RNA sequence: GUUUUCGUUGUUUUUU
């Protein structure tokens, strides 16, 4: 579902409020949410 | 609250009446208070913060 | 952090410059040497990158998360 | 957060007119000019021209405040010229001027190329 | 009085412009064995006030 | 009356001799060409993502401070001006970088050149990024690292100095006039005397220096000034000279033009 | 009102083409905030 | 459908 990303070895995985949060990869204990998907603006002043 | 309305004005310490005084309103943009600089000696203060 | 895009006081653009600024600091050219070979005449300009700090390799040092 | 809009230094509402005439009935042929969106660079230009006509008996112009894109002036031209008359007198004049020295410029940049 | 006239331009060129970070915290908190608190996006007919 | 004498012309710089004219007016038209000079410079700062290692405020504002070939501003439509729904080619321009550093090792710097002109009210020479040479990649914009991509979408839009400073034209606008205190416009400080501890104005030389006995003329007036007209490059000393001209000409006629119509 | 909470962007005005969310829509007037600006402005649903 | 709520007490810091 929501997409997520570690901190140590630079992967992104999902998880759904379901799985204890532990890296899906490298067991890195400390996870991260992404970007979100809409778009963004500045007004460069 | 309209412009030219009259409203209190009161500054820190009391020390005499004249530390505090009313005042007509003349709402400008920005976020300070205004205050011709004669007033300053009985408020006895500088814009140093 | 980086170069300034601009001279703050009369708005020369200056960024470009950094560059070909170190590389003439490389070889030990004077401050004001430099200085006057980029055409930087104002203070107002010279100012800045005779004083300007540049720390975003820090920020590159440190491991990207990804 | 209460700071105004940048924009609208030189965007003249509609409902205001970019000038506003008033005459100064404290003195004969006097009138004042309550201006939006002008600074000194319009002000003291029309003014010094202006003051250099003999047909003017007083002129002045001065900003209430610098936060507000908006001034003011009181013209007094003698008798025989209304006010107006010589601020588009002066605006013509400047004009004239602005073309002539603009020509000129235009004459030197080629010539000097 | 220690009031301060600037270049409008030279902040428009963000001279002095700095940065603000906050950071929060939170985190699901334990009634007991069998209760707790969640994490979710709560629905009015679910939660109240 | 005006006069024009160009003393030392450039592509940024236009340094001339003007005189037979008021220093209200030289005054009012130095103003006109740094603040009432309508031109281009990236606004709409848009990220489709990042990976760089500054906030994303940081890169707009230092994307709007660059300087953009500007030559056509004066054809293209204020944003607002313009009717269409959203912007269109003809109020707004599109342009475009997306830099991306590989390798786990290095350091890619992005540069202006990697601003792209992706749109742009053609044929319009506009939204051309500035720079010193072709070679020259221009203002350093970025530096990205390993796994360190770069993609964004801006959008310009023609404004004024007034607006914004970024808007500014002319990096500097210098002046002067009787370099030699001929009027006596001013009084000169000093310890032992103002002659002996004050330099000499470059422009001295137009000026001979005011003999011993010369009787003070309280008839003297500015009438010869001195004058360097720098551009940041997105425009011509030459064009901003004229356009600063012409914009104040526009700015008269619309003063007259409400003087009849209010009447 | 559920013509609300949803992305909004602007066609003709002052702040023509900025990105914006629809907040308070008492009647026959909608008020929006801004991305850029940390500012709500009110306009008419029109625009 | 109108309607409608966040804690204390301390501490330490500075703010004139
Ligand atoms: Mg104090
Ligand atoms: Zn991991
Ligand atoms: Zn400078
Ligand atoms: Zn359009």
């Amino acid at each position: 579902g929501v997409k997520y990303t570690c901190g140590a070895c630079a992967h992104n995985f999902s998880l759904n409020k379901s799985d204890p949060v532990r890296c899906k990869e490298c067991g890195h204990r400390v996870i991260y949410k992404a970007r979100t998907k809409r778009m963004i603006q500045f007004d460069a002043r | 609250l309209m412009d030219d309305d009259p409203v209190l004005f009161n500054r820190q310490p009391s020390l005499h009446k004249m530390s505090m005084m009313a005042h007509r309103v003349k709402v400008m943009p920005y976020s300070t208070f205004r205050l011709n600089l004669s007033v300053t000696s009985p408020y006895n203060a500088d814009f140093d913060g | 952090m980086i170069i300034p895009v601009r001279c703050f006081s009369c708005g020369k653009v200056v960024g470009d410059k950094w560059d070909a600024y170190l590389r003439l600091l490389e070889e030990g050219k004077q401050e004001g040497d430099a200085l006057d070979e980029l055409k930087l005449k104002r203070y107002c300009c010279r100012r800045m990158v005779l004083t300007h700090v540049d720390l975003i390799e820090k920020f590159l040092r440190y491991n990207p998360l990804e | 957060m209460n700071a105004p809009d940048r924009f609208e230094l030189f965007i003249l509402p509609d409902d205001v007119p970019k000038l506003k005439i008033t005459p100064d009935s404290r003195v004969p042929n006097c009138i004042i000019i309550k201006f939006e969106r002008e600074d000194h660079t319009l002000a003291n230009l029309l003014r010094e021209e202006l003051a250099l006509y003999p047909d003017v008996t007083f002129v002045a112009y001065k900003v209430e405040h610098p936060l507000f894109a908006n001034f003011v002036m009181r013209l007094q031209t003698e008798e025989g010229t209304r006010p107006k008359q010589a601020l588009e007198r002066a605006c013509a004049s400047i004009i004239n001027k602005l073309k002539t020295l603009d020509h000129k410029f235009n004459e030197e940049w080629n010539i000097k190329n | 009085e220690d009031s301060m006239i600037m270049n409008q331009s030279s902040i428009d060129r963000g001279l002095f412009r700095s940065l603000f970070f906050r950071s929060y915290m939170d985190q699901e908190k334990r009634f007991g064995i069998s209760i707790v608190e969640e994490f979710e996006k709560p629905t009015r007919a679910t939660t109240l006030r | 009356e005006p006069k024009v004498n160009i003393i030392n012309a450039q592509d940024d710089e236009v340094e001339l001799m003007l005189s037979d004219v008021n220093l209200s007016l030289a005054n009012s038209l130095r103003r006109t060409m740094l603040a009432e000079v309508p031109t281009l410079a990236i606004d709409l700062v848009e990220i489709k993502m990042n990976t760089s290692v500054l906030a994303d405020e940081f890169i707009s504002h230092r994307l709007g401070l660059i300087p953009l070939v500007s030559e056509d501003v004066e054809e293209m439509k204020y944003s607002r001006d313009c009717t269409c729904e959203d912007y269109c080619d003809e109020c707004s321009v599109v342009l475009e970088l997306s830099a991306r550093h590989e390798g786990e090792e290095g350091t890619t710097d992005v540069y202006s050149s990697s601003l792209i002109k992706v749109s742009g009210p053609g044929n319009l020479n506009v939204g051309e990024p500035v720079r010193r040479d072709d070679y020259d990649q221009g203002i350093l914009l970025c530096k990205l690292r390993n796994h360190q991509e770069l993609n964004i979408r801006c959008i310009a839009k023609k404004g004024i100095a007034k607006e914004h400073a970024k808007w500014s034209p002319c990096s500097a606008i210098a002046f002067e006039y009787d370099p030699h205190n001929k009027l006596k416009h001013t009084d000169f400080w000093f310890e032992v005397d103002a002659k002996k501890e004050w330099p000499d104005s470059k422009y001295a030389t137009w000026e001979e220096p005011p003999k011993p006995g010369e009787v003070f003329d309280y008839k003297a007036k500015p009438n010869r000034f001195y004058m360097t007209v720098e551009t940041t490059g997105s425009l011509k000393a030459n064009q901003v000279f004229s356009r600063g001209i012409k914009t104040l000409q526009e700015k008269l006629a619309n003063v007259l033009f409400e003087l009849e119509n209010s009447r | 009102d559920p013509t609300l909470n949803k992305t909004v962007k602007i066609r003709q005005g002052g702040y023509k083409g900025k990105i914006g969310i629809v907040k308070e829509a008492n009647g026959d007037r909608f008020r929006v905030e801004l991305h850029n600006p940390n500012k709500t402005i009110p306009i008419p649903c029109s625009f």
